[PDB]
């Protein structure tokens, strides 16, 4: 029994072992409840504003799309403190660990911004935070353990299975399902278990909100699509969520096509993979033809989650929302652009989605489009990965 | 079939507990997992668990999830397992076999052809660690149309409205669960005979306590308290990781292992 509908469609449900069945119906009732407080909504309100940089810009990119009938904003989630779009519903979560009475934090990371956002909300509230890392992750994202260590994290390795995101997705549950009294799992994506999809929705879904009063007050109306990355959904349902019920507007959500969906080195499950149970949800996933799950590969370590939100692959199914794919050379591509002409550094995850409006401008040049991508994050921490390649392929 | 329904009433006319070892299939090998199992059967295990390698085992801890990696490392697939299980059950007539499955595993190729499959090779239960009682409806349904049973899971928490849902919906036996947490001989968990009680009330599939059990007091305690036996995975796959070197010393010191825990069932 719970309070709320734990599938959309076909996808989702809280596949998780009988242990933790509690612990996901406390969070879920206390998220119902949160979400009638007002206090609790002042209170979180105030940490977006007054602590995150709430709301943020809308940047009507003018250069890049001179000569074309394409009109171009960026949300400048880039601009949130911490750099990225977690923030906002990390400071969601632990404002629900503490509604709970709960004083601890675990969280799962992967490139690490997840960990990064855990650990800066968990300083600010006075939270112990444990974060869990594949030991592949933790040699490669040196910056990001460090950032966490000096937050005050207990950054802990996972040797298991691929040693990489989904083991330290384990891990985190592995020890939530001994814990749960006592800590709350700080789940970093639209994805996993009900009610996690609802409830990382609901608090990123000030990103759309916003962007619909930004754009009507520059432009006088709605805009024709909204275009974001899809790692394991959050930014994208969080500019998605209140334009759904605005039927013109389109929204595209951009997997991660790595060196190409041919060679099958990417990292878009929901349109080229295959439906699975894993991580607590039936949804698209990297898997193996026997059923192991695999790698989302991509140029962009964010976009590596190898599954997909399960209200995403609901969206698709009604043909509500449309998803494509970028190659990693052309979120590079985009990247170059962004830089160069407009003097914003974009996360490579947020370059996805900025490629593929590129390509909506570039295809059909004379077609008048009110576009806005969601630029999910700031890419500083991928200028050494864009200056490896530059210089490997001689630039 | 039958199979823990007449295990259990043979067990009961010599007020006997039931001892049942986890093994990962495949793990080391193929060849050895073979062994390891046929000498669990003749050193007294009345049934086995047996685990189909997964790339993500939520719930066990670092003694199983080093087995799981092992049999990867020796190529080991679900087919083969299925090959395994038929000549595990060609070889042993009536001991009962249960899988200890994750839903991907099951649901990859469809669940109804998954329990066929089981059916094909003469399984007699599946537990799927990661499908609570909420999520089993297709899972238990497709168990029940391949003479399969569907084993449901009792926290040691559980309240009366999931103990009448365990009862109703299970076969075979009850899983006991020892604790919260995951597998391991390190924790030692169960404070269960009101569950029992109230399973045997509602006329739930016989109990077997598991999670945590590495020693014999334990498995005696555990048929005191009114459960019909008691599983042991750790405790077991711990004595394959500390002789992989020495096959032959693996083998003797799972039999020694096995006959000191089946002792401690015996009336
Ligand atoms: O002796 P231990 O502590 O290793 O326990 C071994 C148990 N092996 S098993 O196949 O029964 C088993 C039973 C249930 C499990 O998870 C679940 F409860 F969520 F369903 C996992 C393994
Ligand atoms: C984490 C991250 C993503 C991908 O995660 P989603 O849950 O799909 O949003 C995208 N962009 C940035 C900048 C990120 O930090
Ligand atoms: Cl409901
Ligand atoms: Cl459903
Ligand atoms: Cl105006
Ligand atoms: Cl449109
Ligand atoms: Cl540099
Ligand atoms: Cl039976
Ligand atoms: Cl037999
Ligand atoms: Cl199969
Ligand atoms: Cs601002
Ligand atoms: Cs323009
Ligand atoms: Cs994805
Ligand atoms: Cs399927
Ligand atoms: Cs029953
Ligand atoms: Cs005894």
């Amino acid at each position: 029994t719970t309070l709320l509908n734990p599938y959309f469609g076909e996808f989702g449900g809280m596949y998780v072992p009988q242990i933790l069945m509690p612990a996901l119906n406390q969070l879920e009732e206390a998220f119902v409840s949160a979400q009638k407080d007002p206090e609790f909504q002042a209170q979180f309100a105030d940490l977006l504003k007054n602590y995150a940089g709430r709301p943020t810009a809308l940047t009507k990119c003018q250069n890049i799309t001179a000569g074309t009938r394409t009109t171009l904003y960026l949300k400048r989630e880039d601009l949130l403190h911490g750099g990225a779009h977690k923030t906002n519903q990390v400071l969601g979560q632990a404002l629900l660990a503490k509604r709970m009475g709960k004083s601890e934090i675990i969280a799962e990371t992967g490139a690490g911004q997840h960990g990064v956002a855990s650990a800066l909300a968990s300083a600010l509230l006075g939270l112990k935070c444990r974060i869990y890392m594949g030991a592949k992750d933790v040699e490669r994202q040196s910056p990001n353990v460090f950032r966490m260590r000096l937050m005050g994290a207990e950054v802990i390795p996972v040797h298991s299975g691929s040693a990489t995101l989904k083991d330290a997705c384990n891990e985190a549950l592995r020890d939530w399902s001994g814990s749960y009294e006592t800590a709350h799992y700080m789940l970093g994506t639209a994805a996993g278990p009900h009610p996690y999809p609802t409830i990382v929705r609901e608090f990123q879904r000030m990103i759309g909100e916003e962007t619909k009063a930004q754009i009507l007050d520059k432009e006088g109306r709605l805009p024709d699509a909204v275009i974001a990355c899809v790692g394991g959904g959050s930014n994208a349902i969080g500019m998605f969520a209140d334009f759904i019920n605005d039927t013109s507007v389109g929204l595209i959500g951009v997997e991660p096509g790595g060196h190409g969906i041919e060679t099958g080195e990417h990292g878009a499950p929901l349109k080229h993979g295959r439906v699975g149970i894993y991580f607590g949800m039936k949804a698209p996933m990297m898997q193996t033809a026997d059923g192991q799950i695999e790698e989302s590969y991509s140029i962009s370590a964010g976009l590596d989650f190898p599954s997909v939100g399960p209200q995403h692959a609901y969206l698709n199914s009604i043909g509500r929302a449309d998803y494509v794919s970028i190659t990693d050379d052309e979120a590079l591509e985009a990247f170059k652009t962004l830089c160069r002409h407009e003097g914003i550094i974009p996360a490579l995850e947020s370059s996805h989605a900025l490629a593929h409006a590129l390509k909506m401008m570039r295809e059909q040049p004379e077609k008048e489009q009110l576009l806005v991508v969601n630029l999910s994050g700031r890419g500083d921490k991928d200028i050494f990965t864009v200056h490896d390649i530059l210089k490997a392929r001689g630039e | 079939m039958e199979r823990y329904e007449n295990l259990f009433a043979q067990l009961n006319d010599r007020r006997e507990g039931a001892f049942v070892p986890f093994v990962t299939l495949g793990d080391p090998g193929i060849e050895q997992s073979l062994k390891i199992i046929d000498t669990l059967i003749d050193a007294g295990a009345d049934a086995l668990e047996l685990g189909v390698p997964f790339s993500d085992p939520l719930a066990d801890g670092p003694t199983i999830q080093n087995a799981n990696l092992r049999a990867f490392a020796a190529g080991v697939t679900p087919a083969q397992c299925f090959e395994m299980l038929a000549l595990i059950r060609e070889k042993h007539p009536t001991i009962p076999i249960g899988l200890l499955m994750y839903a991907n595993l099951v649901f990859n190729n469809g669940i109804d052809a998954f329990y066929a499959r089981c059916e094909q090779v003469g399984v007699d239960s599946v537990l799927v660690a990661d499908v609570p009682v909420e999520e089993s409806a297709p899972f238990r349904q497709a168990a029940l149309r391949h003479n399969i049973a569907p084993i449901f899971i009792c926290p040691p928490n559980a309240d009366d409205d999931l103990l009448r849902q365990v009862a109703s919906y299970g076969r075979g036996y009850t899983y006991l669960l020892s604790r919260s947490g995951v597998t391991g001989a390190e924790n030692r968990g169960a404070p269960l005979h009101h569950l029992i009680e109230k399973l045997k009330e509602y006329h739930a599939a016989p109990a077997l306590q598991g999670f945590g059990i590495s020693s014999p007091e334990q498995v005696s305690a555990a048929v005191r308290a009114g459960a019909a036996g008691a599983i042991s995975g750790s405790a077991i796959v711990k004595i394959i990781e500390k002789n992989l070197a020495s096959p032959k010393q693996m083998l003797a010191e799972l039999r020694s292992f096995v006959s000191a825990m089946k002792a401690a069932s015996r009336a």
